[PDB]
């Protein structure tokens, strides 16, 4: 983070959907745990109306 | 199989096409990969032909 910055096209964006669809329970690994929430980043451009 | 031997028993000088894909079944949310023997697709000799069940072929152009 810096006290100067400028404008510009790029916007990273977070998006955070649920692992399994709703209502559907999935076999769970006893080795392995289940991940109930993840998160991901994008990167899409700036776009004009 | 040589080139000579399929013309003695028959055969169709070819070659195999394996490919690799992956299967996740909607239960499943898991994922198994092989590569799968789709086919056989037939070779030509340097001289233009191609043996096929013990037969020389020939293609021919169209205008």
């Amino acid at each position: 983070p810096d006290p100067l910055q400028e404008r510009d096209n790029v916007q990273l964006r977070i998006v955070n959907y649920i692992l399994y669809g709703n209502g559907k329970p999935i076999r769970g690994i006893s080795d392995t745990s289940i991940q109930l929430v993840r998160t991901c980043l994008v990167l899409n451009w700036n776009q004009d109306k | 199989i040589k080139e000579r031997d399929a013309v003695y028993e028959s055969l169709t000088y070819s070659s195999e096409l394996y490919v690799s894909a992956g299967l996740i079944w909607k239960n499943s949310r898991d994922m198994q990969e092989q590569t799968i023997f789709i086919g056989n697709i037939p070779l030509m000799n340097s001289l233009g032909t191609s043996i096929v069940n013990g037969i020389y072929r020939i293609v021919i152009n169209q205008i």
